[PDB]
């Protein structure tokens, strides 16, 4: 064996960061339950879509989704 | 005493522990009313924010309402599974169970329905 060389560059993975979690649902009054933004057609209720300038996606298709809303 | 003092649902959140089908938590609990997942729920009655505990209601609301009150989330877990076990009886480490909804439901009738349905049917 030799000595290491070592050329520097470390590079960490992701720790998710923790957030706020939930906001993009609303209630009004007590009756009127509200939606933000909109729910993925190729998998059921339950997943909103990613919103951007002329960008969608859903996290369960994990990426699968490019129409405009 | 013989009769359950609300224990008709704590066997049902057991249950669904035991068959992997609860959807536990908020967002989660979300998720299975969206769809056919969740079937019976059950909010914290001290909820921090209050808004947490108005989109439940809402939840309930939108078609079909399964929530009942019940009591609190740290004593829910206990009844249900949180921690490692630990000992012959109970000694976890007390944390609450948030927002609990139960899929699958796994075991049938008993002393379990009759509440619910006497809560559905006014
Ligand atoms: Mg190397
Ligand atoms: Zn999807």
């Amino acid at each position: 064996k030799k000595v290491y060389t070592t050329p520097k560059k470390i590079r960490h993975k992701h720790k998710k960061v923790k957030l706020a979690v939930l906001n993009y649902y609303k209630v009004d009054d007590e009756g009127k339950v509200a939606k933000l933004r909109k729910e993925c057609p190729n998998c059921g209720p339950g997943i909103f879509l990613a919103n951007h300038g002329d960008r969608f996606y859903c996290g369960k298709c994990h990426s699968t989704f490019a129409t405009q809303k | 005493a013989e009769l359950t003092i609300e224990d008709a649902l704590k066997v049902v959140l057991r249950t669904s522990l035991v068959h992997d089908g609860l959807a536990r938590g908020l967002r989660e609990s979300a998720k299975a009313l969206t769809r056919g997942e969740g079937q019976l729920a059950v909010l914290v009655e001290s909820v921090t924010e209050e808004a947490i505990s108005k989109l439940v209601q809402g939840l309930a609301t939108e078609n079909n309402v399964p929530l009942i009150k019940v009591a609190d989330a740290k004593q829910l877990g206990e009844w249900a599974g949180l921690g490692k076990i630990d000992r012959d009886g109970n000694a976890r480490k007390v944390v609450g169970a948030s927002v609990v909804v139960v899929k699958n439901w796994g075991a049938d009738t008993q002393e379990r329905e009759i509440l619910l349905e006497h809560f559905s049917q006014q």
